[PDB]
RNA sequence: AAUUCCUUGUCGGGUAAGUUCCGACCUGCACGAAUGGCGUAAUGAUGGCCAGGCUGUCUCCACCCGAGACUCAGUGAAAUU
RNA sequence: GCUCGCCGGAAGACCAAGGGUUCCUGUCCAACGUUAAUCGGGGCAGGGUGAGUCGACCCCUAAGGCGAGGCCGAAAGGCGUAGUCGAUGGGAAACAGGUUAAUAUUCCUGUACUUGGUGUUACUGCGAAGGGGGGACGGAGAAGGCUAUGUUGGCCGGGCGACGGUUGUCCCGGUUUAAGCGUGUAGGCUGGUUUUCCAGGCAAAUCCGGAAAAUCAAGGCUGAGGCGUGAUGACGAGGCACUACGGUGCUGAAGCAACAAAUGCCCUGCUUCCAGGAAAAGCCUCUAAGCAUCAGGUAACAUCAAAUCGUACCCCAAACCGACACAGGUGGUCAGGUAGAGAAUACCAAGGCGCUUGAGAGAACUCGGGUGAAGGAACUAGGCAAAAUGGUGCCGUAACUUCGGGAGAAGGCACGCUGAUAUGUAGGUGAGGUCCCUCGCGGAUGGAGCUGAAAUCAGUCGAAGAUACCAGCUGGCUGCAACUGUUUAUUAAAAACACAGCACUGUGCAAACACGAAAGUGGACGUAUACGGUGUGACGCCUGCCCGGUGCCGGAAGGUUAAUU
RNA sequence: AGGACCGAACCGACUAAUGUUGAAAAAUUAGCGGAUGACUUGUGGCUGGGGGUGAAAGGCCAAUCAAACCGGGAGAUAGCU
């Protein structure tokens, strides 16, 4: 749910918490965990190619299943666990087999439910099917651009995509952003939604909570000399020039998609 | 006040030792250097 | 007005007397709406102004307790010319 | 040698880092020491560092480094796989007493423990570069049970007072003892045992995981402290004699109880929250290829081995970093008494020091302080500086407000000592006795002894009872920024920089973008509720008109237009 | 519960005096701010000069920074002293 912080203290005044009383309370599967240090936004030559980044809680990287290749192996969930990965939450299942593994939660999944993965499978929120038998109007996730590759699209908190038509060995879907795109009509992909639509209306409240999530802060430009910055500076605040990145880039409107490569698979761009 | 010399022969060593001269080809030319001229201690190793 | 040149603008408040301060007027030399406009409790080793208490800050300085300055013995510099 | 003064969460004690003989003894006073010097961290000579258990080496790995082949690059060279290095982390074992001028958990005495090699005996499925378990982990908060340690009584030895009193409710000192082994308590966690089956753990598996039955209600794991033993020992105030008055030898009393109590231990526990909290080996366990009268495995006994290097001394300082015997800087551990909330503050214990020029005088002026008649900011750019306020309990407290605040607003009253209530109260702790029991480190009852607030009443001394150190000045109007934070090391701490929030815009994943001649890496083991760039800057009410100019985003008839031909 | 409150250790540097051939090439004395967090500290590691890093001052990169230090081209050039 959604609840508002007292003001008891300036700080405390503006944060809005998300809370979620399934969620397991307690230590997450060992056999599923692994090491994951940070970086700070440099790359193997030292330098600092990401700038914002650093300083942080220590994490550890649950492995997850993005595949789905467990074919006809009914599997029940166990609980649901918080991941700190990423926006979503996960759930635990045990197969019929006696094996274990992580999947993203559904909007509306809990504990003692079933799920399945092949051609056979029931039309349920879950389940993982090829494309192909999927009826034409669903809503799925987690669809993978390749087949058996894994899934890529749709994986944020509360997204979604609709399959639109399907004319041969491809089908199209609209995806979250507007975008129209084809796929080939072999790629898996997921009934339902991801289910944390409420994570967008947290509030962090002081600059603190941010450093929290390993964020740096951000310096504007116009407030920098004029050798570190195109926006230089000047005697008080003039900026007399069109915006700029650093490097030189317009940023108000420039395009900076030049694949080519691809553009045989889209059929409207956005907007 | 702090000053700038700190002393570490952990780090003496790995910075200026024998065997991190002999690493590269310009830390070599080094020790080529200070035996033409003549010097009798050609690194900072003991 | 952190913005007003003329300017200590004019009127009112505070003082025996106020180029600063507070409230109004509008003739805005040359305010103005995200290089944001107008308000705002709390917070500040932040700018300006007024009171009570308090005092050697002052009228106007006096005395006293210690370390130097002064004399004796030992050691023994410096800028400059 | 006797007095005086100073430090005592250090100016005491033990180390790491760093230094490298500064350590102990004899001898010397030229130079060195801000003076003299018989003295010295100075000159010269000799002496001193003893380990199976402490540390390193060693086994294992983090960030990261190097990197056979390999990929890439004019050359040099760059990145990286298999591997191999790399602690600031994980991994077997010793305690007390005595002893040197200088070393000791290392030497001596007493009593222990750990890991391996070989041999013998009995009983036996042993086997890895593979599987599983374990190792293995966050912040904050709360309560209980303990110890270190302290105080008082008891006990033992000694004492009867330089000046009134001091044979008692008087004074001084001591009252100490380990590892190991046995017992398994306060307390924490988990139901246990047997049979059968299975798409999982790359092969396999009696192990791990999963499923279905039977059968019982207590089995197992972890765990401070206490008690016993270790100990007929060791230590021990005081004595008795020798004594080159440095100190050497022998002997040896009491050695108990109660109360208070940690920031240390039980606790890698318990409760709770969001920001969701290393790796690998040692260790335990199951099997493959193989070998089975062998080889190997378990147990008892005997025996051998445990190498090599460090060990002196300083270590908040005269020995390290600052050119100095320099008001500077430097990480970890130990934590006594009275008062006190306290590791603040004042005076002290153990212990250590008076800081390497002195002696006189008592002018101006400078530096650091104390007091002041009458006035009380008249000083000055400005209350700069100084003075003043200062504790606990109770009563009481405005505008405004985001309803939390403002607020300790402002202001007012009471504070010592003695006796009584009560020969020491409320409370805390808890012996003896008795009762029951699966009798045990047990339960109930029981209350001796010990310890000890606060309040009321009465009396009493001083000018003054939060008496010293310690310890908020308060109120009214207003500009700017919301707030906690950040910044010109060495003249600027601010209205500047961050900030939560808001908007625009780019980006469909081999993402945009950034570092790289390239390979490749970061973004991200992320996927539009995501990521990058730009402006604004909590919150409340709001954000109007203009697309000619410049930029950006679309369009296609026509005009102009490169190499090439 | 808290980038909550008072206040030592610890980390900072707002005011005044002294010192300015200083005890010290930035310190001392009396006050002052934060003190469970965007906190502070030990050991080791990575980023190299038109480059790094920067809650942004042209700050910092070994007492040196609007382009570090060392060697070389080099006896650069100087219508000027």
């Amino acid at each position: 749910a959604v609840v508002k912080c007292k003001p008891t203290s300036p700080g405390r005044r503006h944060v809005v918490k998300v809370v979620n009383p399934e969620l397991h309370k307690g230590k997450p599967f060992a056999p599923l965990l692994e090491k994951n240090s940070k970086s700070g936004g440099r790359n193997n030559n030292g330098r600092i190619t990401t700038r914002h980044i650093g300083g942080g809680h220590k994490q550890a990287y649950r492995i997850v299943d993005f595949k789905r290749n467990k074919d006809g192996i009914p599997a029940v969930v166990e609980r649901l666990e918080y991941d700190p990965n990423r926006s979503a939450n996960i759930a635990l299942v045990l197969y019929k087999d006696g094996e274990r593994r992580y999947i993203l939660a559904p909007k509306g999944l809990k504990a003692g439910d079933q799920i399945q993965s092949g051609v056979d499978a029931a039309i349920k929120p879950g389940n993982t099917l090829p494309m192909r038998n999927i009826p034409v109007g669903s809503t799925v996730h987690n669809v993978e651009m390749k087949p058996g590759k894994g899934g890529q699209l749709a994986r944020s908190a509360g997204t979604y995509v609709q399959i639109v038509a399907r004319d041969g060995a491809y089908v199209t879907l609209r995806l979250r952003s507007g975008e129209m795109r084809k796929v080939e009509a072999d790629c898996r992909a997921t009934l339902g939604e991801v289910g944390n639509a409420e994570h967008m209306l947290r509030v962090l409240g002081k600059a603190g909570a941010a450093r929290w999530r390993g964020v740096r802060p951000t310096v504007r430009g116009t407030a920098m000399n004029p050798v570190d910055h195109p926006h230089g500076g000047g005697e008080g605040r003039n900026f007399g020039k069109h915006p700029v990145t650093p490097w030189g880039v317009q940023t108000k409107g420039k395009k900076t998609r030049s694949n080519k490569r691809t553009d045989k698979f889209i059929v409207r761009r956005r907007s | 006040m702090k000053r700038t010399f700190q002393p570490s022969v952990l780090k003496r060593n790995r910075s200026h030792g024998f065997r991190a001269r002999m690493a590269t080809k310009n830390g070599r030319q080094v020790l080529a250097r200070r035996r033409a001229k003549g010097r009798a201690r050609l690194t900072v190793s003991k």
